[PDB]
């Protein structure tokens, strides 16, 4: 379907949450 | 002789405020900027390893790409990379790295 209005969202998602930065070790 | 043909990727957004790119002819959906459609800007920066985002706070990290590591400070490597608009090669082009 979704054949009006907008077309579909794709699998998977952009990373949402940011990847993680140093908490302390050696920076 | 595609050389003048139209890109079949076109641009939409999401109630989320996101972005997705649509494939006109295969049908397919993506997040990720397919290279036909990326401004200058975006493959000059799309070719460095070290990519700026915020945090929670505003305070900004910058990622690697290839050893997977972030950093709090800016690497001079993406500094030069920002500089592309004023001396674009910084008396050398990236493709020798000492990391």
């Amino acid at each position: 379907g979704a054949m009006s209005g907008s077309p579909p969202l794709p699998p998977g998602a952009p990373p949402p949450p940011p990847p993680p930065p140093p908490s302390g070790s050696g920076n | 002789g595609a050389m003048g043909a139209k890109s079949m990727w076109t641009e939409h957004k999401s109630p989320d405020g996101r972005t997705y790119y649509y494939n006109t002819e295969t049908k397919q959906s993506t997040w990720e900027k397919p290279d036909d459609l990326k401004t200058p800007a975006e493959q000059l920066l799309s070719k460095c390893p070290w990519k700026e985002y915020k945090s929670d706070s505003g305070k900004p990290y910058y990622y690697n790409s290839q050893t997977k590591e972030s950093r709090w400070a800016k690497p001079k490597e993406l500094e030069d990379l920002e500089g592309y608009q004023n001396t674009i090669v910084a008396g050398s082009l990236i493709t020798k790295s000492n990391l």
